[PDB]
């Protein structure tokens, strides 16, 4: 019922990256298994190696990694995956993949 | 030719756990994976273990995704993958059935594929049967709506 086989494939892997790096910032067990299943449902439909999403990895690690602050009390982690996902890098990544 | 039944029904309890337990059990690039939390869906992983078990190993030049196990043998990680492999290895089923349901399939044991609508991660899913019941899950014949009933009987 959800939208997971109108995908591109380019989608697919943005939407991977983002439901991954959701899942690498979030603490709640329930949120970051949700995540990840969300996650896992976009790499059913890629055809791309596990390697690129290793390498996906990677670059949402360079995300997950940075202390936000703000005027308000939060660590602001939904905004590392949005700034993520904005990533040239990411995108270079996604456009140079060798399985289209 | 073909897994006889029992073997390939004993392989699959050994692997009818939770994909963490998988990981740990077959170890090696799928344990790894599952670690991270990069496979999630353990059905088409958990058919590779049966094939692998049972004399009729994936090949390492298969055209599909797979990835290694501490047994150096190869794990395919995606349904619809796995399925073509059967498609493509196995030859043509014993049985095929559109809008299946459990009666469609009794007394009859092997490898059954359903494809259908209404999961939001994947086709359909295979898994074997014993004439009656599923061996992981289960009743599968609801959110999930059949179309496609497969059965490549194992002796």
């Amino acid at each position: 019922e959800a939208l997971t086989t109108q995908y591109s494939q380019s989608e697919l892997l943005k939407n991977w990256a983002l439901s991954h790096c959701l899942a690498l910032v979030y603490k709640d067990d329930v949120v970051k298994n949700d995540a990840r299943a969300t996650a896992s449902a976009y790499l059913e439909y890629g055809k791309q190696s596990v390697e690129i999403y290793h390498e996906i990895d990677e670059i949402a690690k360079k995300y997950s990694g940075l202390k936000y602050n703000g005027s308000i009390s939060s660590d602001f982690n939904t905004m590392k995956c949005i700034d993520f996902i904005h990533d040239r890098e990411l995108n270079e990544l996604i456009k140079r993949r060798v399985e289209k | 030719n073909r897994p006889s039944f029992n073997e390939a029904w004993l392989a699959f309890r050994k692997v009818n756990h939770s994909v963490a337990d998988v990981g740990s059990i077959i170890g090696g690039n799928v344990g790894k994976n599952i670690t991270g939390g990069y496979f999630q869906n353990a059905c088409p992983i958990r058919m590779s273990y049966v094939l692998n078990a049972t004399g009729f190993p994936i090949a390492r030049n298969s055209p599909y995704a797979k990835v290694s196990g501490a047994d150096n043998k190869f794990y395919i990680y995606r349904v619809n993958d796995m399925i073509d492999y059967l498609t493509h290895t196995m030859g043509k089923p014993d049985l095929i059935v559109n809008n299946p349901k459990q009666s469609d399939f009794i007394g009859k044991k092997g490898i059954i594929v359903v494809k259908g609508h209404g999961w939001s991660n994947a086709r359909g899913h295979v898994t074997l049967w014993n004439g009656s019941i599923c061996s992981d899950q289960c009743h599968l014949l609801g959110p999930f709506v059949p179309e496609v009933g497969t059965l490549w009987i194992l002796p």
